[PDB]
């Protein structure tokens, strides 16, 4: 007789980021818990992990790991009424910390074809240039 | 030919009436030369002489015993029954100058109801069968009329090879006694496995069957 | 004075011979009488053979016994004898003679009491007694015992039987004598008496003793009385020992199955050898009185069957089948010859492992112990330190080759009970061990924890170029628990254990307490060359989660990116160069030319 | 009564054309749409074609694949499913967000990313030259 | 025959009355001759009473014998007779009578055969016989058993003395009847009877008959036979089940002491609980009869002890103590005193190992047996099964602490015929050893023998981005023998194991009897930056050239994949031409600037 | 005083010699008016008269027996020693008008050579202890000789209560037999175990002790 909100299918983190987790519902206030698992059907049960905080039920992993990759689903009671949410999955990536070189391959390759272009046409007016020097000197010295 | 006394079989009377026996000869009548007498045959070998000589009396005899001569047999008129009345009596007359005798004629005074009687058969022992003989007792008892032997009839099929039955005798408590014997063979007696003993009194059948393993 | 009379009794007179009897008379006249002599016969009437007159004479006889009369009647004698010369085989009957007053009213007065006289050309034989008893048992104190000794010939008709106790006392109630019968040869006659059973079982009285006065010869009849039964036997079977085998060489024959709770003595005693019955090889002890004095009676048997050794070690189960009433009493033994002297002092208690605890969500005690010669007083109980009473799990493992045995007990207890290191405690209560033993498990003390490093390492090339098969490992390292679960995964699909296997966690080099651990998952070259995406799981306690996985497969390249190079603009920016450079150097080679020109 | 729809492996870090098996596991039997989408644009319908998207219906499991998977597959996969229950209560699936992986060695992009770097530095030197240069010589030119 | 004299047997008449005679004579004219009497007393010569004349006359008679007549033969039959009156004390003798011929020559020609006349003031009373057996045990054929019946106090009547076995028959010869002798008033005589063991025990004839003939009056008597003398007893003691301690068994348990084959009669049984001796609680029963036939056997006793389930569990060890004439039988049951193993003379068979093989040229066949006693009668040396000797040497060494020794058999055989599989057995035996250890063995199984390969794997990029350490881990897999020997190489020197760790040999999966193994060398992360040569070897059996090693070292093997690398080379070419494009820029800014400037 | 005729005790001969047995009267001599007798005393009690009337022959006497009177003795010159003559001769005169007889001699024909007696001791059974009585008898046979005396000794010491000697008798195979009685009393035989049956026959000592636990 209720629903809830399935929340991302997936979910990024930089590894020593926090991670927070989400559980969107109708409800007014229900009993709220945190199921994690596994990606596909392991032989053991489901791990519950602590009670969330927040009215929402939202999870906090101040210093996230690598072995905390998985499903992170959220378990929703409301007067003795169970409902399955889909669940999350956490992951590290530990993406690129450089960004001074304008960030975004499109731009990067955009701007190396664009100096392409201009570099040429900025190279091929001096030599317009050094011609109509050249004609003029010529005069000049006749 | 000699002088034969035919006298009666067995007689039945009540305390309370009168019996009478007759004598009837066979040459010819019984007058007064005949002297009547009547001998008592007791049970326990015990002769004692009652009426002798039709109207002679004797001493010891009481009063209710009577001779007389009604047309020509000799007539024992006995008034009341006695309990100790109950024996066999004699025809004892005078021919050829001679005494002759007779069959006896047993009397039988009913007076004790009649009771229940005991059949108990004996098998024989181990020390019997040793001597390949075999002999099955079957006593009769508590009975005042003697009833008559019955077959020991054996799986079904009576016998024929030593069949004999005893005499009756009186015994203590106004009662008497008896008993029957089947001497047998030791070679049936390990085949055969029932032995019963059927007794007959005054159609009430009485029989006490056993079986071989009932024993050892 | 009362008139009496006096007659022979028994006379045993040859044929060969002539019989002469007498007939005393006192009390009277004797010189005032006649003499008469009546013959009866037992089934037919009475006979008249002769009279004589004592004083004067003029008398005659029979016409049927004419001859043969004699009666010397002798005045002073006052006795009248009869002698009856050849004998033949109808003259056995009972002669008597009485008084005949012929002056007075001619009649009789007294009689005889009997003359036995048997005419026989046999001799005289000693009668033969016989026990008769009855097979009816008493049910109830109304069904009585009859029993008597049959006496199977005697001359002389009169025979007494005479019954005493197990002392000299004479019975008095019981006053039976049957005639005897005529069977053709000698007599037959019996003597029953009827007691009760409550004057036979209450007295010491165990057997009658039937004698006949014959001749004053007595003879003693012991005629037993039969009893009751109801009750059970004691079967009791003996095993040989180890070392009585009779001779250096294993060697020995003799058992004692033993029972003495029988009171009918024919008891049917067997050996049933693995179901089958034993022909011949047995004794049967006779039977003999075990005690004297008591009330009831007992007697006792010993029966012993004579085996060999090499028919005991093959497990041969024997059977001393007893039948007494009807009733089989069996009685099974254990043909087990080993010494059982390996018994040594040490138990272990062994917390149970990860996979288990995590499966069940409930932790399984052990109470492991080993050397142990015997069983049959194992007793393994669980509780707490607090004393509360906890259900164990009893299960015994196979012996081992020594002889020696071994058992756990198994008490389900939750996992957090370990968590909070409690206490728990195992009594055992043996034969071997001089006093209980009590130990305690519980957590160990703090250690430092570590969760795993898992690591998946794919096959090398080397090893796909022979085209066999492949190894997929998995390396786990960095761990403080030994207790430690790795598994692996196909498809999602769980394998199982026989195709693949995980060492032993091994101390990790250069870091005391670490431990480190592989896993090789053997595929074939088949499955592997389709892109399967092959995993391992790692189950340990130390993970922030308790699980973790790890996958690689044919790509060895997947790392995470999402999506940042690969775009098609840098094939854009790559031809759009080629154009530059052509460009370049074309304007390059025409600025040199215009310097020329 | 018609939202017991399961799923599998939903973030899925794949390379480029790989394989994975989807299904679309539910406790109801009716009409099914399979659904996919990519950033925030609406839903869209799928169509088959043999060897790049399998469809194999184990009776109440209908099975999915999707071979050759490029770029433009990056998204979100479900199945949708109809319950003509008198009130229209549609239902669908929770999601299954595939990604795409760049194979950079996740060490090759820093090479790359410091040699963008140098060029557009270039950049910035050249073009100032450039920029000063025709002022400079058309000065000299015109003297 | 002819006429002879016939004169009375025994007579026996009470002092007081007078004693009557007779003197047939027949044959001859007893009107004649004359009659004498001649009293022979018992002890002393004879006497004279006097003498008749029947034809004239004139009795004389003897001046001591004067006033007795006797005489008087006056009878028909010419009967002689003699009446003596007043019978003395001193006239028991025995007397005689003769024919005297006073016309011829007066001499003695016929005579009598004795009158025997006892003159006793006694009764009649009844003789009683008594057995007499000689306490001679017959210990050869040549000993004869002689027994005999007496009798006592019987009256002088002719008696006799018969033997009548089983099967009534009387003794043709053996039968000595000695005369009567007289002491006080009372006479006595014995009759003995010699036969041989030979014609007993061979018979059914267990004990002898003596009758007598007083009065033609028979009574039979028991004779009985001794046995041997002593022969030797056994002890033989059972010991209770396990399953004897159940409920309504009486008394639980209970010991017999089984102690047949014994001949003398006193016997003491007891029992020792302990060492201490039970005062009470058992229950000896009577000596019976083991086995039925002839006389010289044994008997049978069988004991009973009461014992309890408490004092059973203490391991207790009863002893059934037989006196038997002094000798003590001691027995420990419920003990492994005899047919227990231990740990005896163990011979072991080693065979030859490879490396002096490879070295040595030889292969060494070694038989080492330990728990040896005793070594000055060992005796061990090598053999073959068909029976062929081996040249044996024997090397001993020291003493085991605890004390026992040891040996070995040292051989030297060609090892083509130990790879032929040739079965080699090595014959040991001792004083110790009731029977010779002889093993047999030969080329244990020999498997597929499958040589190592190895695989070296390379560490995953993931360790490595740790930037802490590496492992390089190197699978050796699919080899048949256990032993395994991997050993790492830096640079070319050997890796301590301080450093690196191996795994245990372990079967692989997907193929019985197959082994691997792996190992791991942990290096740290600027070692692996610094591309050092890591490398690790192995050492099998199986080996071809007895040692393999892979390479897989520096920092990078490489790795061949899918076109992932088409636009890195595209990017490399783009640098390259960006690189070319800049230096055409540079050459004709350079140009332009030289030819203004 | 009566005549007492006083003959010998006992004369050896052998078959090849010639005995004579010699006759001494004491009232006077003896002539021809002394009818010299002479009685043979058989073992099995069969009396035979053989030189009888000095002189006088009888029917049935072999010739080798002769009687003569030297000086006034009875000699009896017997012409030879066989195995029948082995006996007991008496010496009958006439004295006082009565025949006057004595003591016999007895006779030893020394012919086949002698044995080994045989010694065996019979102790009594528990039947003869019930009545506090004891008898020991010591059979003694194989013996031509007969046996000179039974001497019992107890314990090194010999008795004299109850120590008779029974006559010798002639049994069959040309030998003798004879035995010993020794009545004890049962109280003796609980106490004493030494029991012995000394025999001496010319020098032989013959000796079979036994004890009381050889028996039982």
């Amino acid at each position: 007789a209720l629903r809830v909100e399935g929340g991302p299918p997936s979910l990024t983190v930089n590894l020593g980021e926090e991670a927070r987790l989400t559980c969107e519902n109708n409800g007014r206030n229900p009993n709220i818990t945190w199921w994690f698992s596994l990606q596909s059907n392991i032989t053991w049960p489901p791990v519950p992990l602590g009670p969330g905080q927040g009215t929402t039920g939202q999870l906090f992993f101040p210093e996230v790991n690598k072995n905390h990759r998985g499903l992170y689903w959220c378990q929703v009671i409301e007067n003795n009424i169970l409902k399955r949410s889909c669940g999350t999955y956490l992951r590290v990536r530990n993406p690129v910390p450089r960004p001074f070189l304008d960030m975004g391959e499109g731009t990067k390759n955009r701007i190396i074809t664009a100096e392409g272009i201009i570099l040429l046409f900025c190279a091929v007016v001096p030599g317009t240039l050094l011609l109509f020097r050249k004609r003029w000197q010529n005069e000049k010295f006749g | 030919s000699q002088a034969v006394v035919t006298q009666e079989s067995a007689l039945t009377t009540s305390p309370g009436e009168t019996v009478t026996l007759t004598c009837r000869s066979s040459t010819g009548a019984v007058t007064t030369s005949n002297y009547a007498n009547w001998v008592q045959e007791k049970p326990d070998h015990l002769f004692t002489g009652l009426i002798g000589g039709t109207n002679n009396r004797a001493p010891g005899v009481p009063a209710r015993f009577s001779g007389s001569l009604i047309g020509d047999k000799a007539a024992l008129t006995i008034t009341g029954a006695q309990t100790e009345d109950e024996a066999i009596y004699f025809c004892a007359l005078w021919y050829s100058n001679h005494w002759v005798f007779g069959g006896g004629t047993k009397l039988t005074v009913l007076g004790q109801p009649k009771s229940s009687p005991s059949v108990t058969l004996f098998p024989p022992s181990s020390e019997e069968l040793e001597t390949n003989k075999a002999t099955l007792v079957c006593t009769i008892t508590d009975f005042y009329p003697g009833v008559v032997t019955v077959d020991w009839k054996v799986d079904g099929t009576p016998v024929t090879q030593g069949m004999e039955t005893t005499q009756p005798s009186k015994q203590s408590n106004n009662k008497y006694m008896a008993s029957s014997y089947l001497t047998l063979t030791a070679r049936a007696w390990e085949r055969h496995s029932s032995y019963s003993c059927q007794v007959t009194h005054e159609g009430h059948t009485v029989e006490k069957s056993l079986s071989r393993a009932d024993c050892s | 004075s009362q008139v009496q009379l006096q007659q022979p009794g028994a006379e045993l007179v040859k044929p060969g011979a002539s019989v002469k009897l007498s007939c005393k008379a006192s009390g009277y006249t004797f010189t005032s009488y006649w003499m008469h002599w009546v013959k009866q016969r037992p089934g037919r009437g009475l006979e008249w053979i002769g009279r004589i007159d004592p004083n004067s004479g003029g008398t005659k006889y029979n016409e049927k016994f004419k001859s043969k009369a004699t009666l010397t009647v002798d005045k002073p004698s006052s006795t009248a004898y009869m002698q009856l010369s050849s004998l033949t085989s109808e003259d056995s009957a009972v002669y008597y003679c009485a008084r005949y007053d012929y002056y007075g009213s001619s009649y009789f007065d007294y009689w005889g009491q009997g003359t036995t006289l048997t005419v026989s050309s046999e001799s005289q034989s000693f009668p033969n007694v016989f026990p008769l008893v009855s097979c009816e048992s008493p049910l109830s104190d109304k069904n009585l015992v009859a029993m008597g000794c049959l006496a199977r010939d005697f001359l002389p008709s009169t025979i007494s039987f005479t019954w005493n106790y197990q002392n000299n006392t004479e019975v008095i109630q019981g006053i039976r004598t049957f005639p005897t019968l005529r069977t053709g040869g000698k007599y037959l006659a019996t003597s029953q008496v009827l007691l009760s059973p409550k004057s036979i079982l209450e007295g010491s009285d165990e057997y009658l003793v039937c004698k006949i006065h014959y001749g004053g010869k007595n003879r003693d009849l012991h005629v037993p009385i039969p009893a009751v039964a109801e009750m059970n036997p004691n079967v009791n079977v003996f095993v040989p020992p180890r070392d009585g085998f009779s001779g250096p060489a294993p060697r020995k024959s003799k058992l004692i199955c033993e029972a003495t709770n029988f009171t009918p003595k024919p008891i049917t005693v067997s050996w049933l050898k693995d179901g089958k019955l034993v022909e011949s090889g047995f004794t049967t002890d006779p039977v003999t009185i075990e005690n004297k004095g008591s009330t009831p009676q007992t007697y006792k048997v010993i029966s012993t069957l004579t085996i060999s050794e090499i028919d005991w070690l093959n497990l041969n189960v024997y059977t001393c089948r007893v039948d007494h009433r009807g009733l089989t009493f069996l009685k099974n033994v254990s043909s087990t010859c080993a010494a059982s002297p390996s018994t040594d002092i040490l138990t272990f208690t062994i917390p149970p492992s990860f996979a288990d605890i995590f499966l069940s969500k409930s932790a399984n005690l052990t109470c492991l112990v080993s050397n142990l010669a015997t069983y049959e007083t194992l007793n393994i109980s669980w509780a707490s330190q607090s004393g509360e009473p906890l259900e164990t799990k009893i299960k015994i493992m196979e012996s081992h080759p020594n002889g020696t045995f071994s058992a756990k007990g198994v008490a389900s207890v939750c996992v957090e009970d370990w968590n909070n290191r409690k206490e728990f405690v195992c009594t055992v209560t043996h034969r071997d061990l001089p006093s209980p033993q009590k130990k305690f498990i519980s957590k160990p003390n703090e250690v430092h924890k570590h969760p795993p490093a898992v690591y998946l390492l794919p096959p090398a090339r080397e090893q796909l170029n022979l085209r066999e098969s492949a190894t997929v490992t998995c390396l786990v390292k960095g761990f403080s628990p030994a207790d430690i679960s790795v598994q692996w995964l196909q498809r999602g699909q769980l394998l199982p254990q026989e195709k693949y296997v995980t060492s032993a966690p091994m101390p990790e080099p250069g870091a005391p307490g670490f431990y480190f651990t592989h896993s090789i998952l053997t595929v074939t070259e088949e499955e592997w060359n389709s892109g399967e995406t092959y995993t391992c799981v790692v189950g340990h306690e130390a993970l922030p989660h308790l699980v973790t996985e790890r996958t690689v497969d044919k790509s060895t390249e997947g790392e995470v990116n999402a999506e940042e190079e690969g775009f098609e603009n840098l094939w854009t920016t790559a031809s759009t160069f080629i154009v530059l450079f052509l460009l370049s150097l074309f304007y390059s080679t025409t600025v040199t030319l215009f310097k020329v020109k | 009564p018609c939202s017991q729809i399961w799923q599998h492996p939903r973030f899925a870090a794949k390379k480029r054309s790989s394989m994975v098996k989807f299904h679309c596991y539910t406790n109801h039997s009716g009409a099914l749409t399979w659904f996919r989408k990519r950033g925030s644009q609406q839903p869209q319908e799928l169509v088959s074609e043999e060897g790049r998207i399998v469809q194999t219906q184990n009776g109440s499991v209908y099975t999915l694949t999707i071979q050759n998977i490029q770029y433009e597959d990056n998204g979100i996969y479900f199945c949708k499913q109809k319950c003509d229950s008198a009130n229209h209560n549609v239902t669908d699936s929770c999601g299954t967000e595939l990604l795409v992986l760049g194979f950079s060695t996740l060490d090759q992009l820093k090479r790359r990313n410091t040699l963008k770097d140098g060029i557009i530095l270039i950049q910035t030197l050249l073009i100032i030259l450039f920029i000063i240069v025709p002022i400079f010589l058309l000065l000299d030119k015109d003297d």
